C-alpha cells in the first residue's frame, strides 16, 4: 500500500519531466507493475499510452481527468511526446 | 553467408517464440528487439519495398555487365588473333 501510493507519484512525475526520451524501457518490469496492479488502474491504462500507445487520445487526457496539479505546465508538452511517439511506431509496427 | 545466417535467424526466432512459452526470464532486455530493428532499415519483405531501389538495382550491374562486355571483347581479340597467328606459323610451315 505504501508502493501503490509510491507508482501513483512515480508515474506521474517521471511522465511530468521531459528530460528522459524513452521512459518506457523498463517500464514493463515485473516488480512495478505488480504495484501497477494495485495501482489505479486509469493511471496504468495512460501509462501504456506512453509505453506502447500512444494514441490513444482519450487516456492522454484522462491523466488530467483524475490528478489536477502539477499536469498544467506539461499538459500540452505531454502531448507533444505523444506525437512523437507515433513517428517511431507507424514505421516500426 | 545464407546458411550461417539464416540458421542461427531459424534457432533464435523458435527460442524468442519460445519466451512466451517459457524461459521467461530473460525478456531479455531490451537488447534482442533493439538491434533487431537495426536490421529493420529493409525488412525486406513483400515485395522488397525496391520502387526507389528497382532502377537503382540494374543501375549498380550497369558498368559490370558493361566492361564484362567490353573486356571479352578485345581480350579474345588478344586471345583469338594471337592462337591464330601462331597456330598456323607453327602448322602449316612445318608440313
Amino acid at each position: 500500500s505504501e508502493q501503490q501510493e509510491r507508482a501513483f507519484t512515480l508515474g506521474l512525475a517521471g511522465l511530468l519531466g521531459e528530460g528522459v526520451f524513452n521512459f518506457g524501457e523498463l517500464l514493463m518490469h515485473p516488480v512495478l507493475e505488480s504495484l501497477r496492479n494495485t495501482d489505479r488502474q486509469w493511471l496504468i491504462d495512460t501509462l501504456y499510452a506512453f509505453n506502447s500507445g500512444n494514441v490513444e487520445r482519450f487516456q492522454t487526457l484522462k491523466t488530467a481527468w483524475g490528478q489536477q496539479p502539477d499536469l498544467a505546465a506539461n499538459e500540452a508538452q505531454l502531448l507533444r511526446k505523444i506525437q512523437l511517439l507515433c513517428l517511431m511506431e507507424m514505421t516500426f509496427t | 553467408h545464407g546458411l550461417k545466417g539464416l540458421n542461427s535467424k531459424l534457432l533464435d526466432i523458435r527460442s524468442y517464440l519460445e519466451k512466451v512459452a517459457t524461459g521467461k526470464l530473460p525478456i531479455n532486455h531490451q537488447i534482442i528487439y533493439q538491434l533487431q530493428d537495426v536490421f529493420n532499415l529493409l525488412p525486406d519483405v513483400s515485395l522488397q519495398e525496391f520502387v526507389k531501389a528497382f532502377y537503382l538495382k540494374t543501375n549498380d550491374q550497369m558498368v559490370v555487365v558493361y566492361l564484362a562486355s567490353l573486356i571479352r571483347s578485345v581480350v579474345a581479340l588478344h586471345n583469338l588473333i594471337n592462337n591464330k597467328i601462331a597456330n598456323r606459323d607453327a602448322e602449316k610451315k612445318e608440313g
